[PDB]
RNA sequence: UUGGCACCUCGAUGUCGGCUCGUCGCAUCCUGGGGCUGUAGUCGGUCCCAAGGGUUGGGCUGUUCGCCCAUUAAAGCGGCACGCGAGCUGGGUUCAGAACGUCGUGAGACAGUUCGGUCCCUAUCCGUCGCGGGCGCAGGAAAUUUGAGAGGAGCUGUCCUUAGUACGAGAGGACCGGGAUGGACACACCGCUGGUGUACCAGUUGUUCCGCCAGGAGCAUCGCUGGGUAGCUAUGUGUGGCAGGGAUAAACGCUGAAAGCAUCUAAGCGUGAAGCCCCCCUCAAGAUGAGAUUUCCCAUUUCUUCGGAAAGUAAGAUCCCUGAAAGAUGAUCAGGUAGAUAGGUUUGGAGUGGAAGUGUAGCGAUACAUGGAGCGGACAAAUACUAAUCGAUCGAGGACUUAACC
């Protein structure tokens, strides 16, 4: 819808870099811990990127302390200080759901 | 889109059969529901024809039936429905943006009262 | 109490200054005009009659044209009355702009819910299925029509029938943003109806 | 999204290896428990020589679920498996150590001792 | 399951008040001079009343 | 309830438990209000008013019941053919088989047990839920409406504060008021999270075909597998039961005699419940009591002694046609060239994930480049290219009486 595009255009974060599913990204996520605002690094592989415009979300998967953790973000959230692409993965599909069943070595993405 | 009292594979077969018939004969009589589905499929084949390149020829080839329209005589070689679509039909609609077909309402069929139409290229 | 008529454009989301992410419905409300004021002297109640979207002449008739001629405006797609309004506000032929509302204003959205056609008791009334296995031949059925004694079925035995297309009022929606040049209200959450549905936005009765 | 009969890995140092959810607390007909909710559960598998023994009925807080949690910012968190920590009536763990990551929702509900012992709070 | 009483002639006839055909939507053509369905081709002339074929 | 009687039913009134769907009573389980207390407080006990809403999930057993586990504000008791089998189940009971204990000489039988064992029916009428057609509503129309009347909704926890205050020797620990946040339930919606997505994209096996290669097609559950648009969706999201007002119940009073006192009552004033009536949401003028407002069309022709009749029209509507936001069909709504109604076309978008062809590297499987490529149902915007041509049909002319202006 063209009118919804115009209304939301302002909320689009232009700082967002080009990343694809398969990329390793370091999300600098703002965290309100009690009173003061902290920065908590969440680094993992981009498993999924879905939706359009201000509704677009991506999901980052990492293995923390031998447990898979998936973090889903709005792309244009202002609660992400910085998103940096650490390495470009070589994958063959848009959704890396197969990674949910694989543990280390088997879950390695080749770098480009 | 219409399900024409047919399963998915039956419906694709029907659409391919009628699409080819309309490209080969240029004017066919069928039921209204079938004609209203055929116009969509035939106008997309003619679009591929207008595009003309090998990629579009092969997209059309995946849909059009391997039927012989005629034998021309140069030796005598056959002309296939796909060749007619790309060498005869497509070019005649070079300057016409869309609307390659028209549906004329005919009247109900005796045995089942089905509303019959003429669908024709033009 | 203020009111306006708009079309539901669709849903999206907006980030608040806080940083929170809220779903919004975009209501486009261009071409609202005041057509007629009803008084206790004339009609027996106070109401302002607002005409919403402009309509091609050939789609109108002479009765309609005469009614909007009194307000020096073109035929209107939708005409609705608002009661509980202050008639001192509103002049006949005056435009009613979305700036009658401000961010934080609590409103009641009224519209016609999406049509679902003929629907069974499971979808229409949220009744329970019978078992799907263990020999059951009862699955998506309405349950007993009632006891034996009153040789008949009582009057609110819920049964299959046409489901949606009813007037619905969602109460206490916050207005998130008001864009005058676009004639757009952003309302937190959802309002009844398909896209392009008429939505009546008025100040919350509560 | 944990219900009666849902089994959970115990993410702590107490004897319990696996628990079976007996009851979601806080409501007459409350079906489901999420991260930070307390459940009554029975211990199905124990570590030999542990404090908490098999067959014991205990209270546990859910610290991660496959059904994750939505946050107000519009972000979500989901884990690979459902784990809980066995607690006293005061929200302290029976164990001394907590294993694996733990959801920030715990800090909000006031399970401060668990949040402190956890290696990572996501 | 089964009719409790036979249906009277009156009741049967009332039920059939709506079981009837409508007249076809037709009109006289100019070129033909005979009746035709609207939005159909006229066979008497042998084409669409307006658009020649 | 256990019974008594044998009045309806033996040309059949299906009988236990469960499921589904409830509805009613109040002798009230919870929540609301209150009196007494052997009521300090916190808890309770008991009685009165109160039926608005609410009143859990498991283990065992065919069970009902009951015991138990874990919750809950609470896990109420009853009626409706011990509600509900032309709605379901069929474990039990109440058929033919078989066996045990037991009784019987026996055939067989049971204050008993055990394993197994056909649940039919296309809805005529009323009833119930939806949806059309007709006529009515003293002219014919198009909108906007009032609300007689009806339906819906009605539940409740915990925490913080007041306050460690009142109360109490301590232990413990409030009322009233203010705030936050839940459970269950309901309505709406798909932006989010997910589901589905059989004319979307990709990978892949076997075999057949397109003459062969390459590239494709068929069939194998959509062959299988990984994704997925629109739409439909809950487990997802938004919102609701807010706060009131009026009159009352039990109860508490004020003034106050009868009855120099006393007395809430007789006259007369007030307080006072989740209940009643409003308020909130929805339907609603066939409300034949057929309402109201705004606007449109006007008083035509020929007959009928007479009343009236019929026959062209007005405003307007319909047929027919293109359709979807609507839909079983009707209907509804968007359109019909006074044109974006649908299809096509052109640009996009989601989605998929890198087409074919060609080239390069490799012995080859393959890789890389050209190039976020190619494809791309249903989504968006433009565009009159195709089809919505041309027609026809229906539809007022307004009764009388009286009053008031005039
Ligand atoms: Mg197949
Ligand atoms: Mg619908
Ligand atoms: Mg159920
Ligand atoms: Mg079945
Ligand atoms: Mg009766
Ligand atoms: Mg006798
Ligand atoms: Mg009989
Ligand atoms: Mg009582
Ligand atoms: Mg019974
Ligand atoms: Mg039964
Ligand atoms: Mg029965
Ligand atoms: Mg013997
Ligand atoms: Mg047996
Ligand atoms: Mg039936
Ligand atoms: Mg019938
Ligand atoms: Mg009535
Ligand atoms: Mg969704
Ligand atoms: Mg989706
Ligand atoms: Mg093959
Ligand atoms: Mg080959
Ligand atoms: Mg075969
Ligand atoms: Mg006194
Ligand atoms: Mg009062
Ligand atoms: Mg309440
Ligand atoms: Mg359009
Ligand atoms: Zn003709």
């Amino acid at each position: 819808n063209k009118l919804i595009d115009e209304i939301t255009k302002s909320q689009l974060n232009p700082d967002v870099p080009n990343f694809r599913p398969g990329d390793t990204v370091r999300v600098h996520a703002k965290v309100v811990e009690g009173t003061r605002e902290r920065i908590q690094l969440f680094e993992g592989v981009v498993i999924k990127r879905r939706g359009a415009g201000i509704s677009e979300t991506f999901t980052v998967r990492k293995i923390s302390n031998s447990v898979g953790v998936e973090r889903t973000f709005p792309v244009h959230t202002p609660r992400i200080a910085k998103l940096e692409v650490i390495r470009r993965g070589k994958v063959r599909r848009a959704k890396l759901y197969y990674l949910r069943n694989l543990r280390g070595k088997a879950a390695r993405i080749k770098e480009i | 889109y219409r399900k024409l009292g047919r399963t998915s594979s039956q419906r694709k077969a029907l659409l391919r059969d009628l699409a080819t018939d309309l490209i080969v004969f240029e004017r066919i009589e069928t039921t209204e529901a079938r004609a209203k589905e055929i116009r969509k499929v035939v106008e997309k084949l003619i679009t591929s024809g207008k595009k003309g390149d090998l990629h579009a020829r092969r997209q059309a080839a995946a849909f059009i039936r391997h039927e012989v329209v005629e034998v021309v005589q140069v030796k005598n070689r056959p002309v296939y429905a796909l060749q007619k679509l790309f060498d005869d039909v497509a070019p005649r609609y070079a300057e016409r943006q869309g609307g390659y077909t028209r549906i004329l309402k005919k009247g109900p069929r005796r045995g089942d009262g089905a509303p019959m139409v003429i669908i024709e290229l033009v | 109490t203020k009111g306006i008529l708009g079309r539901k454009v669709g849903m999206t989301q907006v980030f608040t200054e806080n940083g929170e992410l809220i779903p919004v419905t975009v209501i486009e409300a261009a071409q609202n005009v005041v057509l007629q004021k009803k008084t206790v002297e004339t009609d027996g109640y106070e109401a302002v009659q607002i005409g919403f979207e402009d309509k091609r002449a050939i789609l109108s008739n002479k009765p309609e044209q005469g009614h909007v001629a009194k307000a020096n405006t073109t035929p209107k797609r939708f005409i609705r009355e608002f009661r509980d309004v202050n008639l001192d506000e509103y002049e006949i032929g005056a435009e009613v702009k979305v700036d009658v509302f401000a961010e934080g204003d609590i409103i009641d959205a009224t519209g016609v819910s999406k049509g679902k056609g003929f629907q069974g008791v499971i979808k229409r009334h949220g009744q329970s299925r019978g078992p799907m296995a263990h020999g059951s031949r009862y699955h998506r059925r309405p349950g007993s029509m009632g006891p034996v004694a009153p040789n008949r079925v009582f009057k609110n035995k819920l049964l299959p029938g046409r489901m949606g297309g009813e007037q619905i009022t969602i109460q206490n929606l916050e207005i998130v943003k008001v864009d005058v040049e676009k004639n757009v209200l952003l309302v937190k959450g959802n309002v009844p109806g398909a896209k392009k549905a008429l939505v009546q936005i008025k100040t919350a009765t509560k | 999204m944990i219900q009666q009969e849902s089994r959970m890995k115990v993410a702590d140092n107490s004897g319990a290896r696996e628990v079976l959810t007996i009851k979601v607390l806080g409501g007459s007909g409350r079906k489901t428990a999420n991260i930070g909710d307390v459940v009554v559960c029975t211990v199905k598998q124990a570590t030999p020589g542990g404090v908490v023994k098999k067959g014991e009925v205990v209270k546990a807080v859910i610290v991660r679920t496959k059904s994750g949690a939505r946050r107000q910012d519009g972000s979500y968190i989901k884990f690979d498996e459902n784990a809980c920590v066995i607690i006293r009536d005061d929200k302290s763990p029976r164990g001394t150590r907590i294993f694996g990551p733990v959801a920030r929702e715990l800090r909000e509900n006031n399970f401060m001792k668990i949040v402190s012992l956890a290696p990572e709070v996501l | 399951a089964v009719p409790f009483r036979r249906t009277s002639k009156a009741k049967k006839r009332k039920r059939r008040t709506h079981v009837k055909l409508q007249l076809p939507g037709m009109n006289e053509c100019s070129n033909c001079g005979e009746y035709r369905l609207s939005h159909h081709v006229c066979p008497e002339c042998g084409q669409y009343d307006g658009k020649d074929v």
